[PDB]
């Protein structure tokens, strides 16, 4: 049966200003089934008020859902998204690179 | 608006 | 321009785990404005756009009745398609439809559809003349005979032409302000060094809408598609997409380099450059 390896994509809402209020966006994409297993991660640690957009999907059928909450960057915190899935032998981690 | 009004594959 | 409503459906089996779970998602365009989770508490279809909460219980209320008959019908569906297919009880399986219409800068109907998957990959799908099918498979020959003696075509063709690009219209003006609006991209470049030979040259495309947009590098005018990195363009969560594209340049001919951005949003094509 088909499956599909989630794209992975930490950003931020607006340009990441240190010390102002933004948001943290986990985007994965183009997955199959829709069972999928999203954190966001502050400093290694998870995040409770994690909220996600209702599952939709692309052309190809391929699943997409959008990972956020209210966050306010700093020069020391450090953030992430670890991403599970049946297609993902292990949970793959992407940090959140400001720049870029 | 969505579909109604029947289907069933 | 030309517009679409949109309905995207999912439909997934969690065996010996309760009802299967059933999600539904309407889209103006690229804006998301209503939502059914056969999970959620209201159970009823609600609203995910400001310009669709104040439509009336009438509205509401018929939007939540036929969204529970979509509910019950893919529940049925699930098990059916074990059938077609000889899979086990105990499997989890997926189904998911699409359908919508769209129209031109006349807001007259220009095109409608109705597509079909199991399991990931194409099941059955309405033709483009909106009057036959086109199944993918054995399986599907069946329920493509079915709805061919329940004329099925006749009844979406119905809601097509009409109920549908009806509508698409009338929530056009009911959220004139987002619907009909244009942001255009946002750019700019940015310049790291992977190494000391070596430079990334990023472009930049933040807070436009619609999602359709072009990100294009160049050397001397020379296309670089196949040495660019692009993304997916992604949702900001606020209604408008991001987008980047990156080169790596021997750290010296960032003159050679330059970004293309195109989006209807922008008079002309920005060309960045870095200097």
């Amino acid at each position: 049966m088909i499956q599909r390896t989630p794209k992975i994509q930490v950003y931020s809402r607006h340009p990441a200003e240190n010390g102002k209020s933004n948001f943290l966006n986990c985007y994965v994409s183009g997955f199959h089934p829709s069972d999928i297993e999203v954190d966001l991660l502050k400093n290694g640690e998870r995040i409770e008020k994690v909220e996600h957009s209702d599952l939709s999907f692309s052309k190809d059928w391929s699943f997409y859902l959008l990972y956020y909450t209210e966050f306010t960057p700093t020069e020391k915190d450090e953030y992430a998204c670890r991403v599970n899935h049946v297609t993902l032998s292990q949970p793959k981690i992407v940090k959140w690179d400001r720049d870029m | 608006m969505i579909l109604g009004g029947v289907f069933x594959v | 321009g030309s517009h679409s409503m949109r309905y995207f459906f999912t439909s997934v089996s969690r065996p010996g785990r309760g009802e299967p779970r059933f999600i539904a998602v309407g889209y103006v365009d690229d804006t998301q404005f209503v939502r059914f989770d056969s999970d959620a508490a209201s159970q009823r279809m609600e609203p995910r756009a400001p310009w669709i909460e104040q439509e009336g219980p009438e509205y509401w209320d018929g939007e939540t009745r036929k969204v529970k008959a979509h509910s019950q019908t893919h529940r049925v569906d699930l098990g059916t398609l074990r059938g077609y297919y000889n899979q086990s009880e105990a499997g989890s399986h997926t189904v998911q439809r699409m359908y919508g219409c769209d129209v031109g800068s006349d807001w007259r109907f220009l095109r409608g559809y109705h597509q079909y998957a199991y399991d990931g990959k194409d099941y059955i799908a309405l033709k483009e003349d909106l009057r036959s099918w086109t199944a993918a498979d054995m399986a599907a020959q069946t329920t493509k005979h079915k709805w061919e003696a329940a004329h099925v075509a006749e009844q979406l063709r119905a809601y097509l032409e009409g109920t549908c690009v009806e509508w698409l219209r009338r929530y056009l003006e009911n959220g004139k302000e987002t619907l009909q609006r244009t942001d255009a991209p946002k750019t700019h470049m940015t310049h790291h060094a992977v190494s000391d030979h070596e430079a990334t040259l990023r472009c930049w495309a933040l807070s436009f809408y619609p999602a359709e947009i072009t990100l294009t590098w160049q050397r001397d005018g020379e296309d670089q598609t196949q040495d660019t990195e692009l993304v997916e363009t992604r949702p900001a969560g606020d209604g408008t997409f991001q987008k980047w594209a990156a080169v790596v340049v021997p750290s010296g001919q960032e003159q050679r380099y330059t970004c293309h951005v195109q989006h209807e949003g922008l008079p002309k094509p920005l060309t960045l450059r870095w200097e």
